[PDB]
């Protein structure tokens, strides 16, 4: 569904001592964690890692849905020293070369981790910006410390003229938060066009391994997925079958679809003196006063959470928990 | 190591009717609750400091069969049971008292309006409240981690206990249960019928599925699951094989499908053959080029 | 010369004998250099030509550096003639010609930093004698330069954080 | 904005009473105030009485005063839809 291109800054400016021990190692590690979370909340999505080193853009992880390739590609960067200077234009041109074969019904995202305060580009970057906006490519830049006007014009131009995507990071925790923000999709207002895709297989799991089989690598396996079209037994991933080009999805597509469908209804905070109901939680059992800062003014007040779709009481930890995972409110299942 | 056991009981009068009609009386639900009581005492005697949690799911709503709920209601007495005279473990006999008292309350709640409210399945709320329960008590018992696993005694009866209105929240409960790393051991008490979404539950949460047709032996299945549940899984486990399904189903038509379409960045489920006029699941302009390529293939 | 070789790419110097086309090419070179993500140091004189006044953009110097305080060329017969003339007029001898003129020349550099409340900036004034004169928006803190490096390093992020928070 | 509005009131009362005023404007936010205050002050009396004699020190400020004066013309012609006798004569260098 999504096609994100992770462009990490790997130049001499990354050798400075801001993060611990340096910016490069923390960006690599947090990039590995970003690969984990991204492939955990986006199963049938694509990733591609490019680095900006030695004044050039170097593709280190081809566009694929297997996280292990990105993990190894990120492990190879921390064993070398980030030298040279960053090149935004070359990275955006190569990102274009990786996002052009992507179908129009799939989003094209480019996430740039920019630590330096200056880039080294051959040609005019504004023409590359015009090319990015023309072919519809959403660009998000996580810059370090001071702002760059080119990043403002790029993030604003690549998002329907709206500026709210050039995120400034000031610490490791902030960078973690931005990473987390790139996991979640962005249902923007769009420009109203047509959408649909067709042909998505569902596999049958083969447990046989006495003679083994493989139609994508011709190697030994312990069992493999079955294509309902070309009838090939390949390595197991819910992505595209490489023998006739169609998906092999299962309950994962339903999972991410329902995750994108979650309304996440925050329960209204109503004091016990206003609800006139005993302290109760419907997901567990709560006899704990929430408020008690003062004497009888706060202890006898407390806070009861309310789901209005069923008029039920809950405590805060369960509102947070059902906001993180699970469908909202067990009381909405009983009528 | 202390192990937590969240056993969910599907209380439905239709299950009582099916078990008291097909083949005379094959044993009422009270006997299954007594063998379940023996299983609970076995789990309590498995290791010290082991906690239990019995949750009920009545047709009119779910209600905790124990989790210190009656004690919390009385904080804001015996039923003259023979198991109380059996002595041994005061906590166990108190759990039995809470069970029989809550069951008697379920008897007091039953009427014709409850029969009119018997068209859904209150299992999603019990599974969500169960995962939230083990998470709340897991955070409260931070000292020495707990071996948390949830057993679902799915009572498949008549009316409409399995429908498309409950498949989505169950899938949310098995994805969230997968994130919680707590296996869901499903025991399908009922007739000779199997639900594909329950096979997705046991195969998705790395649990076990015990299909129980009619009644047969109780502590048989209760024991075969009982030795599996609290262990750290040193074996390869022995569930009921043949649970390989496509994990998807067309909602607009009602048939299991091999290939399909994405709705239209709506990402729903639909069949190949339907025309597609404004992605038939929601109103949004269908791509004329893609349908032009579809009608040819 | 590492500043020209690493961060500035090129330096902009106003000739002691200013030229119209040279200054125009230096200003256009400044706008294009700042519009390419490069930047350039503009070594100019407050007493020289072109006092500027066009800002309201990030193309202008976000940080402005002042070498001490402005000074007027003394040891001239004109400064002594007007010195004794104004001495006979308003009796402001040896006091206003080294603070009023320098105050105006420094204010010509202070006016380039201010360009609306939506924009930000920082102007570093050297010498303690600046405390003897007033300034636009009299809110100034006196500290070292090495500390001002980290202080500005934090201001370059606070100025970028408070924008969407105050909007 | 209220801060510039105070300078508008000061320009008004000094144009209606005083013969000369020393007004200190904040840098970067005081160029567009007097340009409209003078025009409105001319319209409240009668349309053609006193005229703007703006004096700058450079030509860039003259061009800025011209384009901002055009912003005044568009501003007064886009809010009322009525065309009036336009002003604005640019006296620049002879070359
Ligand atoms: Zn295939
Ligand atoms: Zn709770
Ligand atoms: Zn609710
Ligand atoms: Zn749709």
């Amino acid at each position: 569904i999504r096609s994100l291109i992770l462009t990490l800054d790997c130049s001499e400016a990354m050798l400075e001592k801001d993060l611990r021990p340096n910016r490069h190692a923390m960006i690599i590690q947090y990039a590995i964690d970003f690969v984990h979370e991204f492939f955990d909340q986006n199963p049938i999505s694509q990733m591609g890692i490019i680095i900006m080193r030695n004044g050039l853009a170097q593709l280190v992880s081809q566009v694929s849905g297997n996280p292990q390739d990105h993990i190894d590609a990120l492990k190879s960067i921390r064993k070398q020293e980030p030298k040279g200077n960053p090149s935004l234009q070359n990275a955006l041109e190569m990102a274009r070369g990786l996002l052009l074969p992507v179908p129009a019904h799939c989003t094209r995202e480019v996430l740039i981790v920019f630590g330096s305060l200056s880039t080294t580009d051959p040609g005019d970057i504004h023409q590359t910006i015009d090319s990015l906006v023309s072919e519809k490519i959403r660009v998000k830049v996580l810059g370090l410390s001071a702002q760059v006007a080119i990043c403002k014009e790029l993030c604003k131009a690549t998002n329907y003229g709206d500026e709210s995507f050039y995120k400034i990071l000031l610490d490791e925790t902030h960078l973690k938060e931005l990473f987390n923000e790139a996991v979640t999709p962005x249902x923007x207002x769009x420009x109203x066009x047509x959408x649909x895709x067709x042909x998505x297989x569902x596999p049958t799991r083969i447990f046989e391994d006495t003679p083994t089989f493989c139609s994508c690598h011709s190697k030994l396996v312990y069992g493999g997925y079955f294509c309902p079209n070309c009838h090939s037994k390949v390595c197991s991933l819910p992505t595209v079958c490489p023998c006739c080009d169609l998906m092999l999805i299962l309950x994962x597509x339903x999972x991410x679809x329902x995750x994108x469908x979650x309304x996440x209804k925050t329960f209204a905070e109503v004091p016990t003196t206003e609800k006139f109901r005993s302290e109760d939680c419907f997901s567990c059992q709560s006899r704990f006063p929430x408020x008690x800062x003062x004497x009888x003014x706060x202890x006898x007040x407390x806070s009861r959470y309310r789901c209005e779709d069923c008029k039920q009481e809950f405590c805060v930890d369960c509102d947070v928990f059902i906001h993180e995972i699970l469908h909202n409110c067990p009381g909405c299942e009983s009528k | 190591s202390p192990s937590l056991l969240t056993v969910i009981i599907e209380i439905a009068p239709k299950l009582w009717t099916t078990f008291d009609e097909e083949g005379n009386e094959k044993g009422s639900i009270i006997k299954v609750l007594e063998a379940l009581i023996v299983f609970l005492n076995a789990h309590l005697a498995f290791n010290s400091a082991n906690k239990v949690a019995v949750i009920a799911a009545y047709s009119q709503g779910i209600k905790y069969l124990y989790p210190x709920x009656x004690x919390x209601x009385x904080x804001x007495x015996x039923x003259x049971x023979x198991x109380x005279x059996x002595x041994x473990y005061r906590r166990f006999r108190n759990v039995d008292e809470t069970l029989v008292e809550e069951i008697y309350k379920l008897f007091e709640l039953e009427k014709k309006q409850i029969e009119q409210n018997s068209q859904r399945s209150t299992l999603a709320g019990a599974m969500s409240a169960g995962l939230t329960y083990v998470n709340r008590i897991s955070k409260e018992s931070v000292t020495t981690s707990l071996k948390s696993r949830l057993l679902v005694l799915t009572c498949g009866s008549g009316s409409s206990k399995d429908e498309i209105f409950q498949y989505i929240p169950i899938m949310n409960c098995i994805f969230s249960a997968t994130k919680m790393k707590c296996p869901i051991d499903v025991v399908k008490i009922g007739g000779s019928k199997e639900s594909t979404f329950l096979q997705q539950t046991t195969d998705a949460t790395n649990g076990v599925y015990l299909h129980v047709e009619s009644t047969e032996g109780l502590i048989q299945y209760l024991a075969t699951a009982m030795f599996i549940d609290p262990x750290x899984x040193x074996x390869x486990x022995x569930x009921x094989x043949x649970x390989x399904x496509x994990x998807t189903s067309c909602y607009l038509t009602g048939r299991v499908v091999a290939v399909g379409f994405i709705c239209s960045v709506c990402l729903c489920v639909l069949s190949i053959i339907p025309p597609g006029n404004k992605c038939p699941a929601c109103d949004s302009q269908f791509d004329e080029h893609v349908i032009a390529k579809l009608k040819r293939k | 010369m590492g500043i020209l070789d690493e961060v500035w790419k090129h330096k902009l110097i106003l000739v002691e004998t200013p030229d119209a086309q040279e200054t125009s090419l230096a200003l256009e070179t400044y706008r294009k250099a700042c519009s390419n993500g490069r930047g350039a140091i503009l070594l100019s004189v407050a007493r020289g030509k072109v006092s500027e006044g066009i800002d309201f953009d990030h193309q202008y110097g976000r940080t402005v550096l002042m070498i001490g305080i402005p000074f007027q060329y003394t040891e001239s017969r004109i400064l002594k003639a007007r010195l004794e003339f104004m001495r006979e007029n308003y009796r402001i001898r040896e006091n206003d010609f080294l603070s009023f003129d320098a105050m105006r020349h420094a204010a010509q550099c202070l006016g380039r930093v201010l360009r609306g409340k939506d924009d930000y900036g920082v102007m570093v004034l050297a010498d303690r004698r600046f405390s003897r004169k007033r300034s636009q928006l009299p809110k100034w803190i006196a500290q070292g330069l090495s500390d001002a490096d980290l202080n500005l390093s934090t201001d370059m992020a606070i100025s970028n954080t408070k924008q969407f928070l105050r909007t | 904005y209220p801060e510039q509005y105070n300078y508008m009131c000061d320009i008004k009362k000094t144009l209606d009473v005083g013969g000369n005023s020393i007004l200190e404007m904040p840098s970067g936010t005081g160029k567009t105030v007097s340009l409209l205050s003078l025009t409105i002050a001319y319209q409240m009396h009668y349309p053609e009485h006193r005229k703007i004699i703006y004096c700058s020190r450079t030509m860039s400020e003259i061009e800025k005063a011209l384009v901002e004066l055009e912003n005044l013309m568009d501003y007064r012609t886009k809010e009322l839809g009525y065309q009036e006798d336009f002003r604005g004569l640019g006296l620049t260098s002879r070359k």
